[PDB]
RNA sequence: AUAUAUAUAUAUAUAUA
């Protein structure tokens, strides 16, 4: 859960980046 | 040194399919298109003048790309359902034109055209020496127009007008809505962001560009709880196991592994051994308190019907069942097992306390034995608790567009325990007149282990009705209260482990496992309404296209498949043809309705402008002049099927009664056959004078079969041999039968340019709750719907 | 000599808990197919690995031909 | 015909004969094979014609 | 009762395979009560429905 | 002029008492607003409003009033509301000097005097009894204030 | 036939802090548009005339 | 110089520097 959502952050922050 | 002796085992593959839980269903991968939807293509054809001679120039014409039309008038409609399933998978969600824009090789300034094909067309016209000058000048001033302040562009195209109406519809009707900070917070439901205990935080603000694809979260148009008791059983056992995952563990049970080492090295120093302040009982563990806290919450959020399991000879499990029926409404406990527990409290604890005669409760009486013992009892305080249990019901209210069943207002408060323990005290001060004294001492010892826990039981009711109230904000689908088939066994010796083993530590569901319970109830509910609308758009397009032969079990077989939780092969044809009568009555969603009319309006322009299929031949038995065209020269063509009696060859193969045609083909009546025939081309002229075109129909009389029909379409022109018969002798060519075939359209270049528009840049974002990072207030002071806190008891 | 043998393995942990499943679930099927001719009402199906019995209660009194035509 | 593995698992979970109040007999679903439905079609037409 | 639409479609068939087989009947179709009866199992009728 | 999102845990109130000092010195338009709000709401909803006994602060997000601007109007103490009039109104005051524009602070932070205004507001949360809080958690959150 | 983007592509390259590839195409056309409404410097105009 | 699976009951025996 924690690793799955922390991977969900860095794929969604990276479209902005 | 070995030797292998192997035999043949017969292969056995059972019918099955994979079933995923709701936790891992992948969301729909968004479709963006790469090239334009093309079904027509310009082609180079020779041209013939009015005499029939070949002209020096050539001419361009629109023909189909991969014109594979099956023959017979029913197979053509089966092709156009297949075309309708081909445009839907190619229909994009967001379409940018900067991804698909290639450079024009030659222009005034070096601009871009919108596709690799429409650049290959515009360079084919430029180097073609036979083209006109004013067509070549139009390709030079064919560049893009870009506007930065509104971020739209205007790329040119060269598209067929049928091809343009399919690409223009893909550009104006996109599923992208703008996205910013004040619309991420509207994605979180209202009972969480307007909650005190959770504090919502985010770092980055999104630009004025970024877009997101909103899911169609409208309630289930199928009433799958109405008459579907085998599909609603498996759509709630798939929700009960999801809801069990997010209900949190009690703080009295769970801790990390190293804290056991951290609490063992100081246990001999700080002697705290009877701090837990409980009287032990045999059959009491903490792994059943953690279990009964999860099968009380997750059987309410998914609306399973629990089934009570107990033994009559346990006087404490029946006392702890008094707390259970007064909090959970009795509509959830199953009637065959609620009654046997509701009667066991009466015949053991309540009625011997007052000395009354134990009740004769026959099987199947319509009154449950609490509803028949509030009339037969004469106390006031134990007849006030028996009135609450008889009228404890869920209150179906619709909140934020989602009908969900909130509890009674006294249960969220805790005041029901102060109605029970006020009634459980008067029942303990009674005399028990009939029963002996040790039976009185066996209840008064056990009914006082529960009245001593009033501060810890008025607060379990607060916490059990707050974890249910908080997690219920995260559902999206409409929870209906209908008794399901299979039940969930709640052991009544595990409510006793819950009622007297909790204490002074709020367990509140953390907001990282509320956003996960909400992002899997959206990812299943949006995978529901995008499979209804995908399977309604084929059922309605099957009846509209007149497919009387298609058995529609197959396009409901894959509707239940793409919902990943059903097993298909154990769902029969009974529960897949009742479902077709429900999916037929629904309106098809607007993107699929507006694109089926863009096939249905011109399913006769795609069919008529293609070779290797001709829409019926007409027979005249008289010499008539065949009309001169420019792409064929001299052709026995007929553009209108007028003046002749028609025979429908879709029906002549269906019924198979050939008695009409074979009595109309021997007598030489003028007949216009109607269908879709494969035609052959006989370019020679001396086959026309020999009347070959009339000799092909006599195989309908001797042989019944009509699918082996090949009408003759003549083509008389200069490249054909023996052409000098038309040149020297002043005769126009006369045929007997002509083919009902349509002329292909001309490729007029200046009238086919279209200026397709779209935006410059998006950044389409997948899920929005990755940005907002929530956290919970310290559970010592955590606030219920009352502004007083829960776990306030010392 | 290596002999291929894909059948059940008498000698697992499973060899008695799944000889009572595979033989009950077999005789629940072969008792369903003989009910196209004789209509009865089965009472117990006790199964012990291979060795199993299954009592069938009929409508009429059992005669010398209903015994022969069930054993066939 | 409808497959036998499909209709029995819908008929033995809607009836639920195993979880009934009576346990004096072993109750399961009998005679829903594809040989009796093909035999009731033969009997019910031939005993009606003759 | 949920199987209605596929059971209107059985008696349309059960009374069509009777209806066109009865056209090939030349002997008189007299109806009286016969001695020996061809037995029909209702457990074989709950398979056809 | 780079904005500055905050990061904290709401449980750790000692990182939240020092969150009061951050708001009164660094200007409030420096932070991104959805985290400035959640920092001021986290101080009110667990330190400032339980100190005076009033109910918790239900806050709609799309509200043009920053959560101290609501509690500056609705709190009744003057020592702790005259500090909430400073956190609501320490923005950058644009001035043009030597041809360039620069966001300059006010003369009540540049001489450090406004911390003396906070320490009359912060000290009176330590005297106020928190009239529903447990006694072992009130004295651990009053002594944590006197560390600042 | 001169891409005016390519004058702005290496305008962002000489300014050492930006990189060329990651700018959106929405903003390289505003920066192309805001760069034309400016006047030229007097020493770069008198050497052009 | 040394091969004997698994389950179910039942009985006998045993625990220690």
């Amino acid at each position: 859960l924690k690793t799955k959502e922390e991977h969900q952050k860095e794929v969604q922050y990276e479209i902005l980046q | 040194q070995y030797e292998i002796l192997q035999k043949t085992i017969p292969t056995f593959e059972p019918k099955e399919s994979i079933l995923k839980k709701l936790e891992d269903i992948k969301p729909e991968q968004v479709k963006k298109q790469t090239k334009l939807f093309r079904i027509f293509e310009p082609r180079q054809l020779p041209v013939y003048r009015a005499n029939g001679e070949k002209e020096l120039r050539n001419r361009w014409y629109w023909k189909l790309k991969r014109d594979t039309l099956p023959d017979g008038d029913y197979d053509v409609r089966e092709y156009f359902l297949n075309l309708y399933d081909q445009v839907l998978t190619e229909m994009p969600d967001y379409l940018l034109l900067k991804d698909m824009a290639v450079e024009n090789k030659n222009s005034r300034d070096a601009g871009k055209v919108v596709d690799s094909e429409t650049a290959a067309i515009c360079d084919a016209i430029f180097q073609d020496e036979e083209t006109e000058g004013v067509v070549r000048r139009f390709i030079a001033e064919m560049r893009q127009r870009v506007q930065a302040d509104r971020n739209v562009v205007n790329y040119p195209s060269i598209l067929h007008p049928i091809d343009h109406a399919f690409n223009e519809y893909f550009l104006q009707h996109q599923l992208v809505e703008p996205l910013n900070n004040d619309i991420i917070f509207n994605y979180i439901p209202e009972r969480i962001r307007n909650d005190v205990n959770y504090i919502l935080n985010m770092d980055r603000n999104l630009p004025s560009t970024a877009r997101y694809i909103r899911p169609n979260l409208l309630q289930d148009r199928l009433n799958l709880h109405d008459n579907f008791e085998s599909l609603w059983d498996t759509i709630t056992t798939s929700n009960y196991i999801l809801a069990r995952s997010v209900v949190p563990d009690l703080k009295e049970l769970v801790s990390t592994e190293a804290q056991i080492q951290k609490m063992s090295q100081d246990l001999q120093l700080e002697a705290l051994t009877i701090q837990s302040e409980t009287q032990f009982l045999t059959g009491i563990n903490s792994q059943a308190a953690n279990d009964c806290f999860k099968t009380l919450i997750a059987a309410m959020l998914s609306q399973r019907t629990m089934s009570l399991d107990f033994v009559t000879t346990n006087y404490m499990s029946l006392i702890s069942g008094m707390w259970l029926l007064t909090v959970v409404p009795n509509d959830m406990f199953i009637r065959e097992s609620l009654v046997a527990c509701q009667l066991a409290i009466i015949n053991t604890i309540i009625y011997p306390a007052f000395g009354m005669q134990r009740m004769h409760y026959r099987n199947g009486d319509p009154q449950t034995p609490f509803q028949i013992a509030e009339q037969q009892i004469q106390n006031f305080q134990v007849a006030n608790w028996l009135h609450f249990v008889n009228n404890n019901q869920f209150r179906q209210v619709v909140i934020d567009g989602v009908l969900n069943q909130v509890l009674n207002d006294n249960i969220r408060n805790g005041h029901v325990v102060n109605q029970l323990m006020e009634a459980l005290m008067q029942l303990s001060r009674q005399q028990f007149p009939t029963m002996p004294v040790d039976y009185k001492r066996s209840i008064q010892r056990g009914i006082l282990l529960l009245s001593n826990r009033l501060g810890q039981l008025v607060d379990l009711t607060r916490l059990l009705a707050y974890n249910y109230e908080t997690l219920m904000a995260c559902i999206t689908m409409n929870m209906q209260h209908v008794q399901t088939l299979t039940t969930e066994k709640l052991q009544l010796t595990s409510v006793t482990s819950l009622c007297m083993l909790i204490g002074n530590a709020t367990v509140i569901p953390s907001p990282q496992t509320l956003f996960h319970y909400y992002n899997v109830n959206v990812n299943f509910h949006s995978n529901y309404n995008e499979r209804i609308n995908d399977a309604v758009a084929i059922i309605t397009a099957a009846n509209r296209l007149n497919l009387y032969q298609k058995k529609m079990k197959s396009i409901v077989e894959d509707f239940l498949k793409r919902l990943q939780i059903f097993d298909i092969s154990r769902v029969p044809d009974d529960q897949m043809y009742r479902l077709r009568d429900r999916l037929r009555l629904l309106p098809v969603e607007i993107r699929r309705l507006d694109i089926f009319n863009l096939i249905l309006m011109n399913m006769e322009q795609i069919e008529r402008a293609s070779d290797k299929i001709a829409q019926g031949v007409i027979i005249a038995y008289r010499d008539m002049q065949l009309e001169r065209d420019e792409m064929y020269g001299y052709v026995n063509i007929a553009r209108n099927l007028d003046g002749f009696q028609q025979i429908n060859l879709e029906e002549l193969m269906r019924t198979g009664d050939y008695a009409q045609i074979t009595n109309m083909l021997l007598n030489n009546q003028p007949v216009a056959l109607v269908g879709a025939l494969p035609f052959i081309t006989d370019s020679s002229v001396i086959s026309l004078v020999a009347k070959l075109d009339a000799t092909v129909f006599a195989q309908i009389v001797k042989l019944r079969k009509v699918d082996t029909l090949k009408p003759i379409l003549y083509k008389i022109n200069s490249d054909s041999n023996d052409f000098y018969l038309v040149a020297n002798y002043d005769w126009v060519p006369t045929s007997t039968t002509k083919v009902y075939k349509q002329i292909p359209q001309q490729f007029d270049f200046r009238a086919s340019m279209h200026m397709l528009t779209s935006n410059l840049t998006f950044t389409v974002y997948s899920d929005l709750l990755a940005f907002v990072s929530a956290d919970t207030v310290e559970p010592i002071n955590a606030v219920a719907f009352d502004n007083m806190r829960i776990m306030n008891e010392l | 000599k290596k002999i291929q043998y894909g059948a059940v393995a008498s000698g697992e942990k499973q060899t008695k808990a799944a000889n009572s499943i595979a033989n009950l679930a077999l005789i629940k099927t072969v008792l369903s197919r003989i009910s196209n001719k004789y209509s009865f009402a089965t009472k117990i199906i006790r199964v012990d690995g291979d060795d199993n019995y299954a009592v069938l209660q009929f409508n009429t009194e059992v005669t010398k031909q209903m015994v022969q035509d069930v054993s066939n």
